[PDB]
């Protein structure tokens, strides 16, 4: 099932993107 | 004092920038995986045809 | 004075680095879109075959 | 002195961050190439079918 | 027409790459 | 031979990733 794994891939993308947005948000207040 | 505060603001911001670069590297790595996966699949197709 | 000038050079450079990271994030996002599009198309092929 | 040392540590770290951003841009460019290559190949398939 | 949209995609890539080169150019003079 | 060139591509990816890891390693000691 590459389907379950492309779903993993997507969730990883989503998590790292969420973290980057968080860091960018903290970097504007500096 | 205020010079210390100025330095600490700057170093804190350097750590933020570093953390963003680190997360972006993980994203880049995820895109490289995805490209390789697709390249392998397109080949299997291309060889069937 | 020159200490102020030194701080201002550094903060200006931090803003540049931040802006580069921000534009690169948009690029990363465009590559993720492109990969998903291709993955969807390769599947449609794979299922036809 | 120690203020000079503090500035020099910070500028050195700014150069590191800049160099990382520069290498990551090359990586981003390599992924964009790879995506375009795959898009072209998937089209050739799609048109055969 | 994904063609018109992949053309959009490419132009977006080109614009962000041009902006990044501009920012990198300004960052060498610092 | 896109094969030889995708092999080039991979080696380029590997080299830039190795350089980025090196730079990140130097950036933790600061």
């Amino acid at each position: 099932w590459n389907e379950m794994t492309w779903m993993e891939w997507e969730r990883e993308i989503e998590n790292y993107t969420k973290l980057i947005y968080k860091i960018l948000e903290e970097s504007q207040e500096q | 004092a205020d010079i210390g505060s100025e330095f600490s603001g700057i170093v804190q911001q350097q750590n933020n920038l570093l953390r963003a670069i680190e997360a972006q590297q993980h994203l880049l790595q995820l895109t490289v995986w995805g490209i390789k996966q697709l390249q392998a699949r397109i080949l299997a197709v291309e060889r069937y045809l």
